[PDB]
């Protein structure tokens, strides 16, 4: 790669900082480095330019290390944010034509403070207009992670981090289904290192 | 060299 | 508008029979457009070269023009320039 | 040390899309050109030392000149609204930028001036970091290049980019750039009457341009008697220049030449010897 | 800003597909990009500004026309599987420090052998579980988007009359129902908590709906089953006490 970005995927909490490495290669005189971040909806977000002939660029809680003679351009984000989980971006811009080279991305998961973990798989009441049976694991910690399932009739999403506003409760969650009859929320996620302590009802 | 980009007046 | 000062010189101390160049050196015009002729007892020097439009601090244009000659005792050397701010054409000779 | 470009950008309705030109300088030596008429406009060199770069520099070079051309024609457009002015006339931008040269190999100052029919228009200021506007029209540019932060764009290449490339073109041409050729000098003696004669002192293949040639009678410097002609190319890229004055027969002898040269040893002081 | 049309759009190999950009910033550059999943942004064409296209540098399979200073079309001649991908269009200012290129919301593009390929999502909604309200007070309902192709999809919950955000998550990703598979249909899950009192009122009413962009009205459609046009299924539930 031409702009290597070394993270393909990084977790980090609420309110800590993290680092997102960039390294380019050019033979121009001039270039600029700028940082996006990708939504969901695949929107492009800009967050911060670093030109070649400038100093360390900062923009509110951004900032580039412009290492220049090692054409590393490493992306600090500060005091984390639940909304900045996205797909980060580095991008190089050569010369007048500006035509960008992408790194491939890096994915980054902010994960909520967990005070009161609870975790827990529920089966939920099944859809008249649905042969489908749906378990949610839900209230774990923010060190659980969730695996895809050993089963191909089985499917189980990523976990995701709700907040409820009105409660000031954030909470993590991950959802699978099955058509098959032998299917059972007790062994849902037994591809998944789930806490000792998760509740079975 | 140039300075790489001009801006319009 | 701004009329061109004109100067007419050898590149090097002219001696009769000896190769050289012959110079027009056309500057302090405004604007950019300009017709400037070497002459050789009247008749226009085909071949005259030119150098890159430039200016000077105060915006106002330069240019030399330059051609090979061989300088003798009788023929005649002069530059003629034309410009949006002379009515007729210019001719200043060349004073070796 | 200095290192210049001058762009020329000319509209010329009916006849085509607006021409652009540009030259750079090192010091008084032209090392590039640029001309949009040309059949397949390409960046050229006009010094032997710029053919030091590879083809990459000259493909570059001329992606920006391009560039350029097409950004000068959205310029012309611009002022002539801001102006009101028909679409039927011819109009000129010019524009001379660059850097000088420190003791220290950094920055001492850095230029940005445009100028709209042979009058000045903006101008960045010496702290690079704002502009002189000369009318009305000027302070749009202004707004809008205050917006766009073209200051802070033109301060770091003058910090930056424009040294490190000054300092790369003295040391490739440094056998032609940093030495200096003294002029070559003589006095001539015409009468111009019974009681007056001119005498003329010359300086000749000199480089680089500046230069201080004065006449002094009785040791006084005679500067609103003398004629001064401009500096001119000898077309070699050294220069020519003389100063004459007209001094009263058998005053001769109390007149000397003094002529002041980065080349020369030391200042010389020349006198008419028939 | 900068404006893309359409968002979405399903092709069959084949078929030409113009895509449209605009943009009001009075800028004279802007570029096509495409983004291929899991992938940055390759450059399609860099256009300076309005002018004749330069045909050697388009890839194959694409025509650009630069169509004035605002408009910029990429056009899809004849399109294959391997063009598949998000395609984005930018533009930028020249001069000063404020380059960065502004996007457009992009165009997704799905070319596939067979439009027989193309299926809507199944939608339902399942509520929450009895020993998830007793255990936390808390009410989680989950909707299911399943089946679909292509992976074109917008979700939402709607709550008494308003589009909600607080209390959802959605999977920022559509999983592969068959990984092994290019045509593979795709599912997408939600979650909406809601405190256990706000659930178990009757008179609450919850709605996941899907639009998802398929066929138009107006395509051929030779298969037994209904035609799979652009449209939006939903579920829903109401609250109860039991």
């Amino acid at each position: 790669q031409k702009v290597t970005q070394a993270q393909s995927s990084v977790s980090m909490p609420v309110r800590k900082a993290v680092t997102l490495n960039c390294l380019y290669e050019t033979s121009w005189w001039s270039y600029y480095i700028f940082w996006y971040k990708q939504l969901p909806s695949k929107e492009m977000i800009f967050l911060i330019r670093q030109g070649s002939d400038e100093q360390n660029a900062k923009s509110g809680r951004y900032s580039v290390n412009f290492k220049k003679a090692a054409k590393s351009v490493a992306l600090t984000i500060s005091a984390l944010q639940l909304e900045d989980s996205a797909k980060y971006f580095c991008a190089l811009g050569e010369g007048g034509a500006q035509k960008l080279v992408f790194g491939q991305g890096t994915r980054l998961t902010i994960n909520p403070n967990i005070q009161n973990p609870d975790p827990a798989v529920y089966q939920l009441r099944d859809s008249k207009s649905s042969d489908k049976s749906v378990c949610l694991f839900t209230d774990f910690d923010s060190q659980t992670n969730v695996s895809q399932s050993k089963d191909s009739d089985v499917y189980i999403t990523d976990k995701c981090v709700l907040d409820m506003r009105s409660m000031d409760f954030k909470s993590n969650s991950a959802v699978a289904w099955s058509n098959k009859s032998d299917f059972a929320c007790a062994n849902a996620f037994n591809n998944s290192i789930i806490p000792e302590d998760t509740f079975f009802p | 060299v140039p300075l790489t980009e001009d801006a319009e007046l | 508008q701004r009329t061109p000062k004109i100067q007419v010189y050898s590149r090097h101390p002219a001696e009769n029979g000896k190769s050289n160049f012959l110079n027009c050196y056309v500057s302090g015009f405004h604007p950019s457009d300009i017709e400037v002729d070497l002459l050789k007892n009247g008749e226009r020097i085909e071949k005259v070269e030119h150098s890159d439009l430039s200016f000077s601090k105060d915006w106002s244009f330069y240019l030399l023009y330059y051609t090979e000659f061989t300088p003798t005792e009788k023929d005649e050397y002069a530059c003629r320039v034309n410009h949006v701010t002379l009515s007729q054409p210019k001719i200043v000779k060349w004073d070796r | 040390h200095s290192m210049r470009y001058f762009y020329t950008a000319m509209s010329r309705p009916g006849r085509g899309e607006p021409r652009f030109i540009a030259v750079g300088y090192v010091d008084d030596t032209q090392f590039v050109r640029f001309d949009s008429d040309a059949a397949s406009p390409r960046t050229e060199p006009r010094a032997p030392w710029i053919e030091q770069e590879g083809p990459e520099y000259w493909d570059r070079n001329t992606q920006i000149f391009k560039t350029n051309t097409q950004t000068y024609r959205e310029s012309l457009r611009n002022l002539r609204g801001y102006y009101n002015q028909s679409e039927a006339g011819s109009h000129i931008i010019q524009r001379m930028y660059g850097c000088d040269l420190g003791p220290d190999g950094r920055l001492l100052r850095g230029h940005d001036q445009s100028a709209y029919d042979g009058k000045d228009y903006i101008a960045l200021n010496e702290d690079l970091s704002s502009w002189t506007a000369a009318d009305t029209a000027a302070q749009i540019t202004q707004r809008k290049w205050e917006a766009a932060r073209v200051a802070e764009q033109l301060r770091a290449y003058l910090e930056g980019l424009c040294v490190e490339w000054l300092r790369r073109y003295l040391e490739n041409g440094k056998e032609t750039l940093q030495r200096a050729d003294p002029p070559k000098t003589h006095v001539t003696h015409h009468p111009v009457s019974d009681h007056e004669a001119t005498l003329r002192c010359w300086a000749l293949g000199f480089y680089p341009a500046e230069i201080t040639l004065t006449w002094q009678r009785d040791g006084e410097d005679q500067t609103q008697d003398t004629e001064l002609v401009e500096t001119r190319p000898a077309g070699d890229r050294t220069f020519q220049k003389w100063a004459a004055v007209v001094v009263p027969s058998g005053e001769e002898q109390r007149y000397t030449c003094h002529v002041q040269h980065e080349g020369l040893p030391k200042p010389l002081t020349l006198r008419w010897e028939p | 800003g900068v404006t893309q049309t359409p968002k979405f759009q399903v092709l069959k190999t084949g078929q030409s597909m113009t895509l449209q950009c605009a943009q009001d910033m009075n800028h004279n550059s802007m570029y096509w990009y495409r983004q291929d999943p899991g992938m940055g942004l390759r450059l399609i064409y860099y256009s300076a500004s309005e002018g004749t296209t330069d045909k050697g540098e388009v890839p194959n399979g694409y025509n650009v026309s630069r169509l004035n200073k605002r408009e910029f079309s990429l056009r899809l001649e004849s399109a294959a599987p391997s063009q598949t991908s998000v395609y984005f269009c930018a533009s930028r200012t020249r001069g000063g420090t404020l380059i960065e290129q502004y996007f457009g919301p992009g165009t997704r593009l799905t070319v596939t052998e067979d439009l027989k390929n193309v299926f809507p999502p199944e939608v339902a909604v399942f509520e929450p579980s009895e020993a998830e309200i007793s255990h936390t007070q808390k009410a989680t309902l989950v909707c299911l988007a399943t089946g679909f192709y292509p992976d074109h999809v917008e979700l939402s919950w709607w709550v008494n009359g308003k589009e909600v955000h607080s209390g959802v998550c959605t999977d920022p990703q559509p999983l592969k129902e068959q990984p092994a598979l290019n045509d593979s249909r795709y599912c997408l899950s939600s979650r909406l908590r809601v405190s256990a009192t706000f659930w178990q009122n009757p008179r609450n009413h919850f709605r996941c709906q899907v639009q998802f962009y398929g066929l138009s009205e107006n395509d051929e459609w030779t298969q037994d089953r209904a035609k799979p046009v652009t449209q939006i299924v939903s579920a829903e539930a109401w609250g109860r006490a039991d």
